[PDB]
């Protein structure tokens, strides 16, 4: 099967209906009848722990509050409400049909209020350059949701050769979302350029969020 | 049985489907094969056929099977119905069916019901039930189906009465409606506002010493007695106001009759080959069955058949609206049947003239008569009454035969509703007659499959949640509907294919005919006489005909309307000569004096009012105010002027399949669906009102989730687009290389003016003085009509009104045909006083002082609606025609020895036009609406190219009519046979959906997951300068070389042709009523004096300045003997074919040819950095031209393939267009061997060495003293890898790890194991793929039962 | 309850053929079918196969069928997985997971998971780069500063800040792939008035060296 589980990230907040849909391309029901769709909750550092399994029966030490449902090839997996423990990405697997294919994933993300990233610029120090590299960064903080694209541009013009993102999980204090960006290079390519800037673009802003910085120590 | 070798594969015609292919579970291919070398239906008199000797005849000698191919294209078992001797399976306790992988089915050794009368029917199309792989449904058409193209049965044209004055063509029934003497009190009565001042207003309603500004007062009111002994009763009704009736041609009033066509028993009148009661009676030898079959072709039990459900047709109309009884009537009612009837027009919203496929009767129903209610009576208030049951029926829209069987194919399931959403059309469709998919069938199957339910429910239905904004692409398309669903969207339908899990149901569609909403003056009929035939269903172009002079300024006059108490001509300012320089301004004095006096009172005390507004606008306006224009409010069509004969627009659309299955079987309708009783509640009746309780009609408007019409574009930049549409006839784009701006036909055999794209065509007008009021500085198009500047150098951003108007001279011209006056309103204190002549003063002009300057069909100004031309109706229209290649082109030069469009006759820059604006010779008048017809000229036949290049030219083309000559012209097809039915399977590329409309294969690329700024569609034409795909595109019969469009494993879309048909007609063209083309349509001749481009007897010498006028068509304005030999596409299809050179390599004349669409980039479409001041109109034309290629010969444009990588829009290239030797009748796509004719290398489902070992090889007591459950896991049902080499035979050359056992069949109590031997067959061959059996394991195939035997 | 412990994070070398073990307990080892499952860092869970223990009977899907190998030992009640000649795209959590058949449990209970990266590095020292702001954070209210650990390796590293103290509006991130190398960029959020008045030091502690690095950011005239 075309394995397709949406959304990718699902926003939800605390004791609300967190819907995670699985989608097929032809049903997935088992030659012994029983649908093998299981989902699986995987919280951030644990293993998957199986919470639905053959479609709708739940699994053994497993809250009432998830609830999967459908047949053929449309299998919704209902939280009733979102705890803290909630919090991880959420698997919808067949096992009907080899290859046993997961779903893409749903990490299931605390909704709050909407902030803009904190991008913060940073230059390489002395001792970076010293030791032959060169990789500029700037940390963004605090935004949500995690779709926000992040652009370089040296001097103005834009470059995608050496970027780099990391991302954080959301912290369990207040439910943020923080993003690195950084560009590797080299000692004669920082030396041969005048400015860098980062250019998050986040839903939050209408426009992108321009932090930039000049190598002449401004 | 086994294999039947006299049995190839064949594709049916309806949906292009040949073969099923089989990816899963149960894989290989369902072709469709057959007696290929049978003749049919005693083909290769014109006699008649009896259906049921013909389906004897065809049972007796055609034959056709199912075959049945395993996934390496092996054929396997044919399935000869009609020698099958099926059983039912049985079923167990919980309703599923009884199947043993390798024991079949459980026959129950009964045949399935009626399938004796069922057997000698033919599979026509299968499709797998997603839920049940063996699952298939087996659309069983009669033999007759298939063959019926053989019949011949093209659609008779009205007999002529024989010398006629009017100069009609094709037995067209045209006259000039002449004022009813009797009935001159009829004439409806100007109402003044009660309230508020005198003047001299005489033209609005004050005839002479009225003065007053009077409003047209229709009263339809109720009689006193209220009392139901004779119902309800009427005293007055000004619907029934007829002042104008049918003129009596030579005594007989010219009137449209069945009896025209013929009487049923040389003019034969097209009657179906099978009425919709002579299909329901017979449901299993005249009906499309759905049979079930089960199949398993590696089991013993192969073969089982459950249901045989046939989809009645009746079934279909029994959810028919209850307006579709009466489709010779409109919720208009009485004042719309009179009005067309008069206008010798077709009356309502489906005439069986117009659409002869869908009615019983046919061609025998084809008339204004028998409407289903009271019209010819000699009371007139009791006209309009719905006539009881004891009275003589109307002849309902039906499904009979033609309808019916092109609503037949494409089947679709989804969970358990198999949908048949129908086909094409083309295995029902004649020349001139236009079955189509009047809707969608439904076998709505039970979850245990014993019972199933079959309806059918009208694309009006399902459409009728329609509204703009389901739509990313053209706007207002007349894709609205209302209670009474007027709109019959009638799809040639691609097919219901899943992107995913969208269906889309994609192909070409009837939007509500545009053509004939604007109704022309009863006095001008027999000037325009193509808006006439088009009007009563002779003329089948759907394409909006530029005959507008002619137009009533409204079509929505009842007769009462027509004619003015005054001597003036006609009851102007409600009725008169369509002018938009003579529309007013809805500006607040000119509303509030003559709509607002009238507006409230409108409907309210049973008495609408037609206001003293002058109500004039061109084709779009039309189209916006009385087309059933898409709005944001479904259901909200308060205008279906009729619908479309063919399709008139590419469709596709993302339904809601849940709904679908869903959806109730016997729709039930209220009476708001029906059409009203009477005229008092037609009268009264609302557009929209809310569905009654009981009735689920409703529940079909979501069904349509979404829909596109092709490109995703607004509608001027679709216009662009068309423009760099190549014509698939000689490959030449329609905006013929114009480079728009960069053009030299901007004030500053390569480049010519472009069709559709007004871009870089006429004056850069700005549109702020343009009816007063972004900038918007406009592309004023061809046939602009810019007054000169007082300087005389400059030409201004609009024209004068003075000058459009006549009143610059200040008699009988074609700016105020009418007489119309200059209307002036001064607001003195709330008296809003209107009085006659110029504004002056404080008094406000009604009409507009500065217009746009154009009024021909290039007019595309989205400032004014009302002078617009271009229409997203017409758009669609003429996207779907330029696609096909059969847009009309207006010519009155046959390209005879005398009658030859030269090079020197048309010009095309600005310098030369600027002088004399006919050296284009646009004709402004009788070409198709919303294109430059000289452009159509030159990218048909090229004149001005071969006459720069060097002339090999047909010399075809229209010419301004010069001194006094009469352009004596006719829209001509260019001969190209396409037809909006030319729709091939739907295919699903990624997001994409597929089909080959005409010679083009479309591809929605973003309408499934439309992506912002996209063209919304990649086109791949037929490349006409490749001799092979020119004679493809110039087949008489095009559409029968289509087998098939294939998605690849690339994702590109490979149709493939059988151009041995192509090479049969033109051999048979070689050594050998209207004309059997199928774009052979019955245009009428266009007559011109050159007087009307002559408007001068100042300040404005466009010979467009005005509307042309037509000269009233009479005997000695017939067409030319040559021009009217072009009527007929074959002779102009022949002229193109000699100018395109005869080097005809038959090296070998490739009998077939695999077209596949190039590997289109991601820029392919993308306006996002396109659009990223500019219009967008102008940005996307120079993006086109970004694409043209930069800079004859035999006139054939050459294959650059530049733009075909950025635009998506282009012709084959070479290498995308494979020239197969091999015929293909029908063609067998198993998941991984593409077979023409079933012939060809056998796919490899893995080596041959890798085999089940024998019963004998493995052991029987080591491998089965551990239960059998252990032996494998029972849940991925695979065989564990540590005991797969002892089930079968694995060689050292092949690894182990490429084969996997799938177990089917476990049985611990006996212990036996049965399984599926499967290699892993790799994607393009990391380790990704597909698990496929391996059907070489062993002779029986891929599956095996080790049981200890 | 049902247990399952996998082997440790392991390190290996591209094309190293190593075994991931399954210790099961609390229940029967042949009667469930252990599967195992890769979850590479950030995509989605991919089942590698099953294997049942009672036969030692494996049944891969072909993405893992040439990569992996699933054995299991009775005798210690262990499964295990070699995955033969592993590579960039193998670097992963490999989840053991115990799976009932009479109720149709597919997995369930899985191993606390065995992170594999197969990057070709050696243990290289954390390379600990100060990161301070030119102008931006310091009109700023509330002043945020950085530390960059490149050229390190594996993912265990304890980077804190003040070593531990200043844990306030502390964005610590994970590290990333480049030329075979790791490198995270550590961030902390502190007033004004902290910077660069208050001692503002990144304790960076990798677990697999013993180089612990107290890197100060200091102002570097700007």
């Amino acid at each position: 099967v075309l394995m397709t589980q949406t959304p990718l990230s699902l926003p939800v907040s605390l004791g609300d209906q967190a819907s995670i849909s699985c989608r097929f391309s032809q049903t997935i029901v088992h030659s012994n009848g029983a649908t093998y769709l299981e989902w699986y909750l995987q919280r951030p550092g644990q293993s998957p722990k199986l919470l639905i399994y053959k479609v709708s029966n739940r699994f053994s030490g497993v809250p009432d509050r998830f609830s999967g449902s459908g047949s053929g090839t449309d299998f919704t997996l209902k939280i009733s409400r979102v705890e803290a423990e909630d919090l991880g990405v959420y698997y919808c697997f067949q096992g009907s049909h080899v290859p046993w294919t997961f779903g893409g994933g749903t990490k299931l993300e605390i909704k709050r209020a909407d902030a803009a990233p904190t991008v913060s610029i940073f230059p390489p120090s002395s001792e970076q350059l010293t030791s032959g590299g060169a990789s500029v960064v700037c940390f963004l903080n605090n935004f949500y949701p995690k779709d926000i694209n992040v652009k370089w541009k040296i001097d103005g013009s834009e470059r995608q050769n050496g970027v780099l993102n990391s991302w954080t999980d959301q912290d369990s204090k207040d439910s943020t979302y923080s993003m690195s960006s950084t560009l590797t290079l080299t000692k004669d390519e920082y030396e041969r350029h005048n400015s860098y800037t980062c250019e998050a673009t986040h839903k939050t802003s209408t426009s992108p969020i321009v932090k930039s910085f000049n190598r002449n120590e401004c | 049985n086994a294999i039947n070798p006299r049995l190839t594969p064949w594709t049916y015609r309806n949906t292009s489907f040949s073969s099923l292919p089989l990816t899963g579970e149960n894989p290989g291919a369902w072709a469709l094969v057959r007696d290929n070398s049978a003749k049919g239906i005693t083909a290769g008199q014109q006699t008649t056929y009896d259906p049921t000797r013909t389906e004897a005849a065809l049972t007796a000698s055609t034959t056709f099977a199912l075959r049945r191919y395993d996934l390496a294209g092996r054929a396997l078992y044919d399935l000869d119905f009609s020698k099958l001797n099926p059983q039912t399976p049985t079923r167990d306790q919980t309703g599923q069916i009884t199947f043993n992988p390798f024991g079949g089915f459980g026959l129950s050794g009964a045949a399935p019901q009626q399938w004796n009368e069922v057997k000698n029917k033919v599979p026509v199309e299968v499709a797998q039930d997603p839920s049940n792989p063996y699952r298939f449904a087996v659309l069983l058409v009669p033999r007759s189906v298939v063959y019926y193209e053989q019949l011949q049965r093209g659609l008779g044209l009205p007999q002529q009465r024989n010398t006629s004055t009017t100069g009609a063509m094709f037995g067209l029934k045209v006259k000039n409606a002449e004022a009813d003497t009797a009935k001159s009190n009829e004439k409806l009565q100007g109402a003044e506002a009660t309230g508020s001042g005198s003047g001299q207003s005489t033209q609005r309603g004050g005839s002479s010493g009225d003065t007053k500004v009077k409003a047209l007062k229709i009263e339809v009111k109720k009689k006193s007695d209220s009392e139901d002994n004779g119902q309800l009763q009427l005293e007055k009704n000004d619907l029934a106001n007829a002042p104008i009736k049918r003129s009596e041609e030579s005594g007989q009033s010219v009137q449209l009759k069945a009896d025209d066509f013929g009487t049923a028993l040389s003019p034969t009148p097209w009657r179906p080959w099978l009425a919709t009661e002579q299909i329901h009676k017979d449901l299993p030898k005249w009906s499309a069955s759905i049979l079930i079959l089960y199949d398993a072709p590696y089991a013993r039990n192969r073969t089982a058949i459950d249901r045989v459900d046939h989809l009645d047709p009746k079934a279909m109309t029994a959810n028919y609206p209850p307006s579709w009884r009466t489709p010779k009537w409109n919720h208009h009612g009485l004042w719309d049947w009179k009005a067309r009837d008069v206008l010798l027009q077709t009356t309502g919203f489906f005439n069986p003239r117009r659409h002869p496929e869908w009615f019983d009767g046919g061609q025998t129903v084809a008339d204004n008569e028998k409407t289903g209610f009271d019209v010819d009576n000699s009371e007139n208030t009791k006209q309009g009454f719905q006539k009881e049951a004891d009275s003589d029926k109307s002849a309902p829209i039906a499904l009979p035969f033609e309808a019916y069987f092109a609503n037949i194919g494409n089947l679709t399931w989804f969970g358990q509703a198999l949908l048949v959403f129908g086909g094409n059309g083309h295995v029902t469709k004649s020349a001139h007659t236009a079955p189509l998919s009047i809707g969608v069938f439904r076998v709505r199957y039970n979850a245990t499959g014993t019972s199933a339910t079959v309806t059918g429910w009208p694309y009006a239905l399902l459409f009728s949640g329609m509204v703009n904004k389901q739509t990313d692409g053209l706007k207002d398309l007349p894709f609205n509907n209302n209670r009474w669903f007027e709109y019959v969207p009638r799809m040639a339908v691609a097919g219901a294919k899943f992107v995913g899990r969208e269906l889309v149901l994609a192909g070409t569609i009837t939007m509500g005919d545009t053509a004939t909403v604007p109704r022309l003056l009863y006095d001008e009929l027999e000037s325009n006489l193509n808006l006439v035939a088009q009007g009563q269903g002779l003329l089948r172009e759907d394409l909006q005909l530029f005959t507008p002079y002619g137009w009533a300024n409204r079509p929505d006059l009842p007769i009462g309307a027509w004619s003015s108490s005054s001597s003036s001509s006609h009851n102007a300012p409600y009725y008169f000569h369509n002018n938009p320089d003579w529309q007013d301004r809805p500006i607040q004095n000119v509303v509030d004096a003559f709509i607002k006096p009238w507006e409230d009172k409108n409907g309210k005390d049973d008495a609408k009012y037609i206001y003293p507004y002058r109500y004039s606008g061109m084709w779009a306006w039309q189209v916006y105010n009385w087309s059933n224009k898409l709005t944001d409010q479904p259901l909200s069509a308060d205008f279906v002027n009729e619908n479309a004969y063919q399709p008139n627009s590419l469709f596709a659309a993302i339904l809601n399949p849940e709904l679908l299955a869903a959806l109730p079987d016997k729709v039930k309708y209220g009476k708001e669906n029906e059409f009203a009783a009477n005229e008092y509640e037609r009268f009264n009746q609302k557009l929209t009102v809310a569905p009654t309780q009981g009735t689920n009609w409703s529940h079909f408007s979501p069904t349509l989730s979404r829909f596109s019409t092709g490109f995703n574009l607004v509608g001027s930049v679709l216009d662009q687009v068309l423009d760099y549409v190549p014509w698939i006839g000689n490959g030449y784009r329609y905006g013929n290389n114009h480079r728009g701006v960069d053009d030299i036909t901007a004030p500053q055999s390569r480049s010519f003016l472009p069709t559709f794209s007004n871009i870089g065509v006429g004056l850069k007008a700005n549109v702020q003085a343009t009816l007063g009021g972004a900038n918007l500085q406009l592309w004023t198009g061809a046939g602009w009509r810019n007054d000169k500047a007082s300087s005389g150098q400059s030409d201004e951003n609009h024209t004068k009104f003075t000058s459009a108007t006549g009143m610059d001279q200040q008699g009988t011209s074609a700016g105020n045909p009418d007489s119309l006056k200059q209307d002036n309103i001064s607001k003195s204190g709330d008296s809003l006083t209107t009085q006659d002549g110029n504004a002056i003063d404080q008094q406000e002009a009604t009409n507009y002082t500065n217009l746009p300057p154009n009024l021909t069909p290039t007019a595309d100004w989205p400032n004014a609606l009302s002078f617009t031309n271009k229409n997203n109706a017409q758009r669609a229209q003429l996207f779907l025609r330029g696609l096909l290649g059969s847009i009309p082109v207006l010519v009155n030069r046959s390209g005879s020895d005398s009658n030859k469009f030269q090079a020197t006759d048309q010009k095309w820059s600005y310098t030369d036009l600027h002088s004399d604006q006919t050296k284009l010779n646009l004709p402004a008048y009788g070409e198709v609406n919303g294109l430059l017809n000289p452009a159509l000229v030159e990218t048909y036949f090229g004149n001005t190219r071969a006459g720069g290049s060097g002339t090999s030219s047909p010399g075809i083309g229209f010419k301004i009519p010069e001194q006094n000559n009469d352009s004596k012209a006719t829209l001509i097809t260019p001969g190209l046979a396409w037809t909006p039915q030319d729709v091939g399977n739907l295919v699903v590329s990624g997001t994409t959906v597929s089909f080959q409309l005409g010679g083009w294969l479309v591809t929605f690329t973003d309408f499934v997951k439309p992506r912002a700024g996209y063209l919304g569609l990649q086109l791949t034409g037929l490349d006409a300068s490749d001799a092979t795909q020119r004679a493809l595109i110039w087949a008489p019969r095009p559409w029968a070389a289509f087998r098939g469009s294939w998605v690849n494993r690339l994702g590109r879309v490979e149709s493939v042709w059988d151009l041995k048909g192509v090479w049969a007609d033109q051999a048979q063209s070689d050594s050998q009523a209207l004309p059997e083309h199928p774009n052979a349509l019955a245009f009428q001749v266009s007559v011109v004096e050159a007087s009307a481009y002559k408007p001068n007897t100042s300040t404005n010498s466009s010979p467009y300045l005005h509307l042309v006028k037509p000269k009233k068509v009479t005997q000695s304005d017939k067409l030319d003997d040559d021009l009217k030999n072009l009527l007929d596409p074959n002779q102009v299809r022949t002229k193109l074919r000699q100018s395109f050179g005869t080097d005809h390599s038959t090296q070998p004349q490739p009998q077939s040819l695999k077209t596949t669409t190039p590997v289109f980039g991601t820029s392919s479409g993308n306006l996002s950095s396109v659009l990223s001041d500019l219009s967008p109109v102008e940005k996307v034309s120079g993006w086109l031209v970004g694409q043209l290629p930069s800079t004859s010969t035999n006139n054939l444009a050459p294959n650059t393939n530049t733009g075909n990588d950025v635009v998506g829009v282009g012709r084959l290239s070479e290498s995308n267009a494979a020239k197969m030797n091999d015929d293909v009748d029908g063609i067998v796509r198993t998941p991984l061997a593409e077979l023409l004719d079933g012939e060809g290398q056998t796919a490899d489902t893995g080596p041959q060495s890798v085999k089940f070992k024998s019963p004998d090889q493995i052991d029987f007591n080591r491998l089965f003293t551990h239960p059998v459950t252990d032996l494998f896991d029972p849940v991925t049902m695979l065989v564990y890898d540590q005991y797969i080499p002892l089930f079968i035979d694995i060689p050292a050359s092949v690894n182990p790890k490429m084969v996997r056992l799938k177990v089917l069949s476990f049985d611990t109590n006996e212990q036996s194991l049965g399984l599926r031997l499967e290699f892993f067959k790799p994607d393009q061959d990391p380790n990704n793929g597909d698990f496929l059996p391996l059907l070489t394991a062993s002779s029986q195939g891929p599956q095996t039962l080790f049981s200890p035997f | 309850e049902v247990q399952l412990q996998q082997s440790g994070p392991e390190l290996v070398k591209p094309g190293t053929s190593m075994k991931i073990s399954c210790k099961a307990s609390g229940y029967s080892f042949t009667g469930y079918t252990m599967n195992w499952v890769k979850q590479s860092h950030g995509k989605s869970l991919e089942w590698i196969g099953l294997i049942n223990p009672y036969n030692g009977g494996t049944n891969y899907n072909q993405k893992f069928r040439g990569t992996a190998t699933l054995t299991v030992d009775k005798s210690s009640s262990t499964a295990y997985m070699e995955l033969l000649s592993l590579t960039s795209e193998d670097s992963a959590v490999y989840y053991c997971a115990r799976s009932n058949y009479a109720y149709d449990l597919l997995m369930d209970y899985w191993g606390q998971g065995t992170s594999v990266t197969v990057s070709s590095a050696k243990t290289t020292p954390p390379s600990v780069y100060p990161l301070a702001p030119g102008s931006a954070a310091q009109t700023n209210s509330m002043v945020t500063l950085g530390c960059l650990v490149k050229g390190y390796f594996p993912e265990p590293v304890t980077v804190t800040w003040n070593s531990g103290s200043l844990s306030s509006g502390v964005h610590t991130f994970p590290a990333v792939l480049q030329s075979d190398l790791y490198t995270l960029s550590s961030s902390v959020t502190v007033p004004s008035s902290t910077w660069p008045s208050e001692t503002v030091t990144c304790n960076v502690a990798h677990p697999a060296s013993s180089t612990k690095v107290d890197k100060k950011i200091v102002p570097r005239d700007c």
